């Protein structure tokens, strides 16, 4: 949360800025903190197709 | 060449014109205007 | 006028207008402050703005 706060305070949400984070960093997909920038990409396990 | 080229242009798109040659007879580029502090054009595009 | 009067190959990076009457003005200013890479900056302000 602090990292995203710093990033969007400096202005790291511009074009071309692609962010890739693992499942531990992003936590749970349903819980979306307000610090999450638009177009944020994460990597996790198959939670939808792999029931 | 330019004379009959412009007459062909006048025949095509129907304009009126005058023709005359330049005084200094020179192309013109960015040069200092009589050892001043200004670099400007001269010649055809200088007066254009 | 003078920088193009001398036709040598200058390089003007950016020109900045600052708004201190708005608190969000500084946050807006941060975007172009991110574009600060030239080692020399020409300043225009008063002392309190300085
Ligand atoms: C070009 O065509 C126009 C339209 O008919 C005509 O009035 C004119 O005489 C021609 N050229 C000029 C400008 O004299
Ligand atoms: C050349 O230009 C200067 C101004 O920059 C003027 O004072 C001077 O009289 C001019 N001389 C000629 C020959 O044009």
């Amino acid at each position: 949360t602090y990292i995203f706060e710093v990033a969007n305070s400096v202005g790291l949400t511009g074009y071309g800025y692609t962010w890739i984070v693992p499942s531990l960093v992003a936590g749970d997909t349903d819980t979306v903190p307000s610090e999450f920038p638009t177009g944020l990409i994460s990597v996790s396990y198959d939670e939808w197709d792999y029931g | 060449f330019c004379i009959d080229l412009l007459i062909k242009l006048a025949r095509t798109m129907n304009f009126t014109y005058e023709v005359h040659l330049v005084a200094d007879g020179k192309f013109g580029t960015q040069e200092r205007v009589n050892n001043s502090n200004k670099k400007e054009w001269n010649g055809m595009m200088g007066e254009l | 006028s003078t920088i193009e009067n001398s036709f040598v190959g200058w390089e003007l990076e950016e020109v900045l207008l600052l708004d201190m009457s708005l608190d969000d003005g500084d946050s807006k200013i941060q975007n172009q402050l991110k574009k600060l890479q030239s080692p020399i900056i020409l300043l225009y302000c008063t002392k309190e703005e300085a």
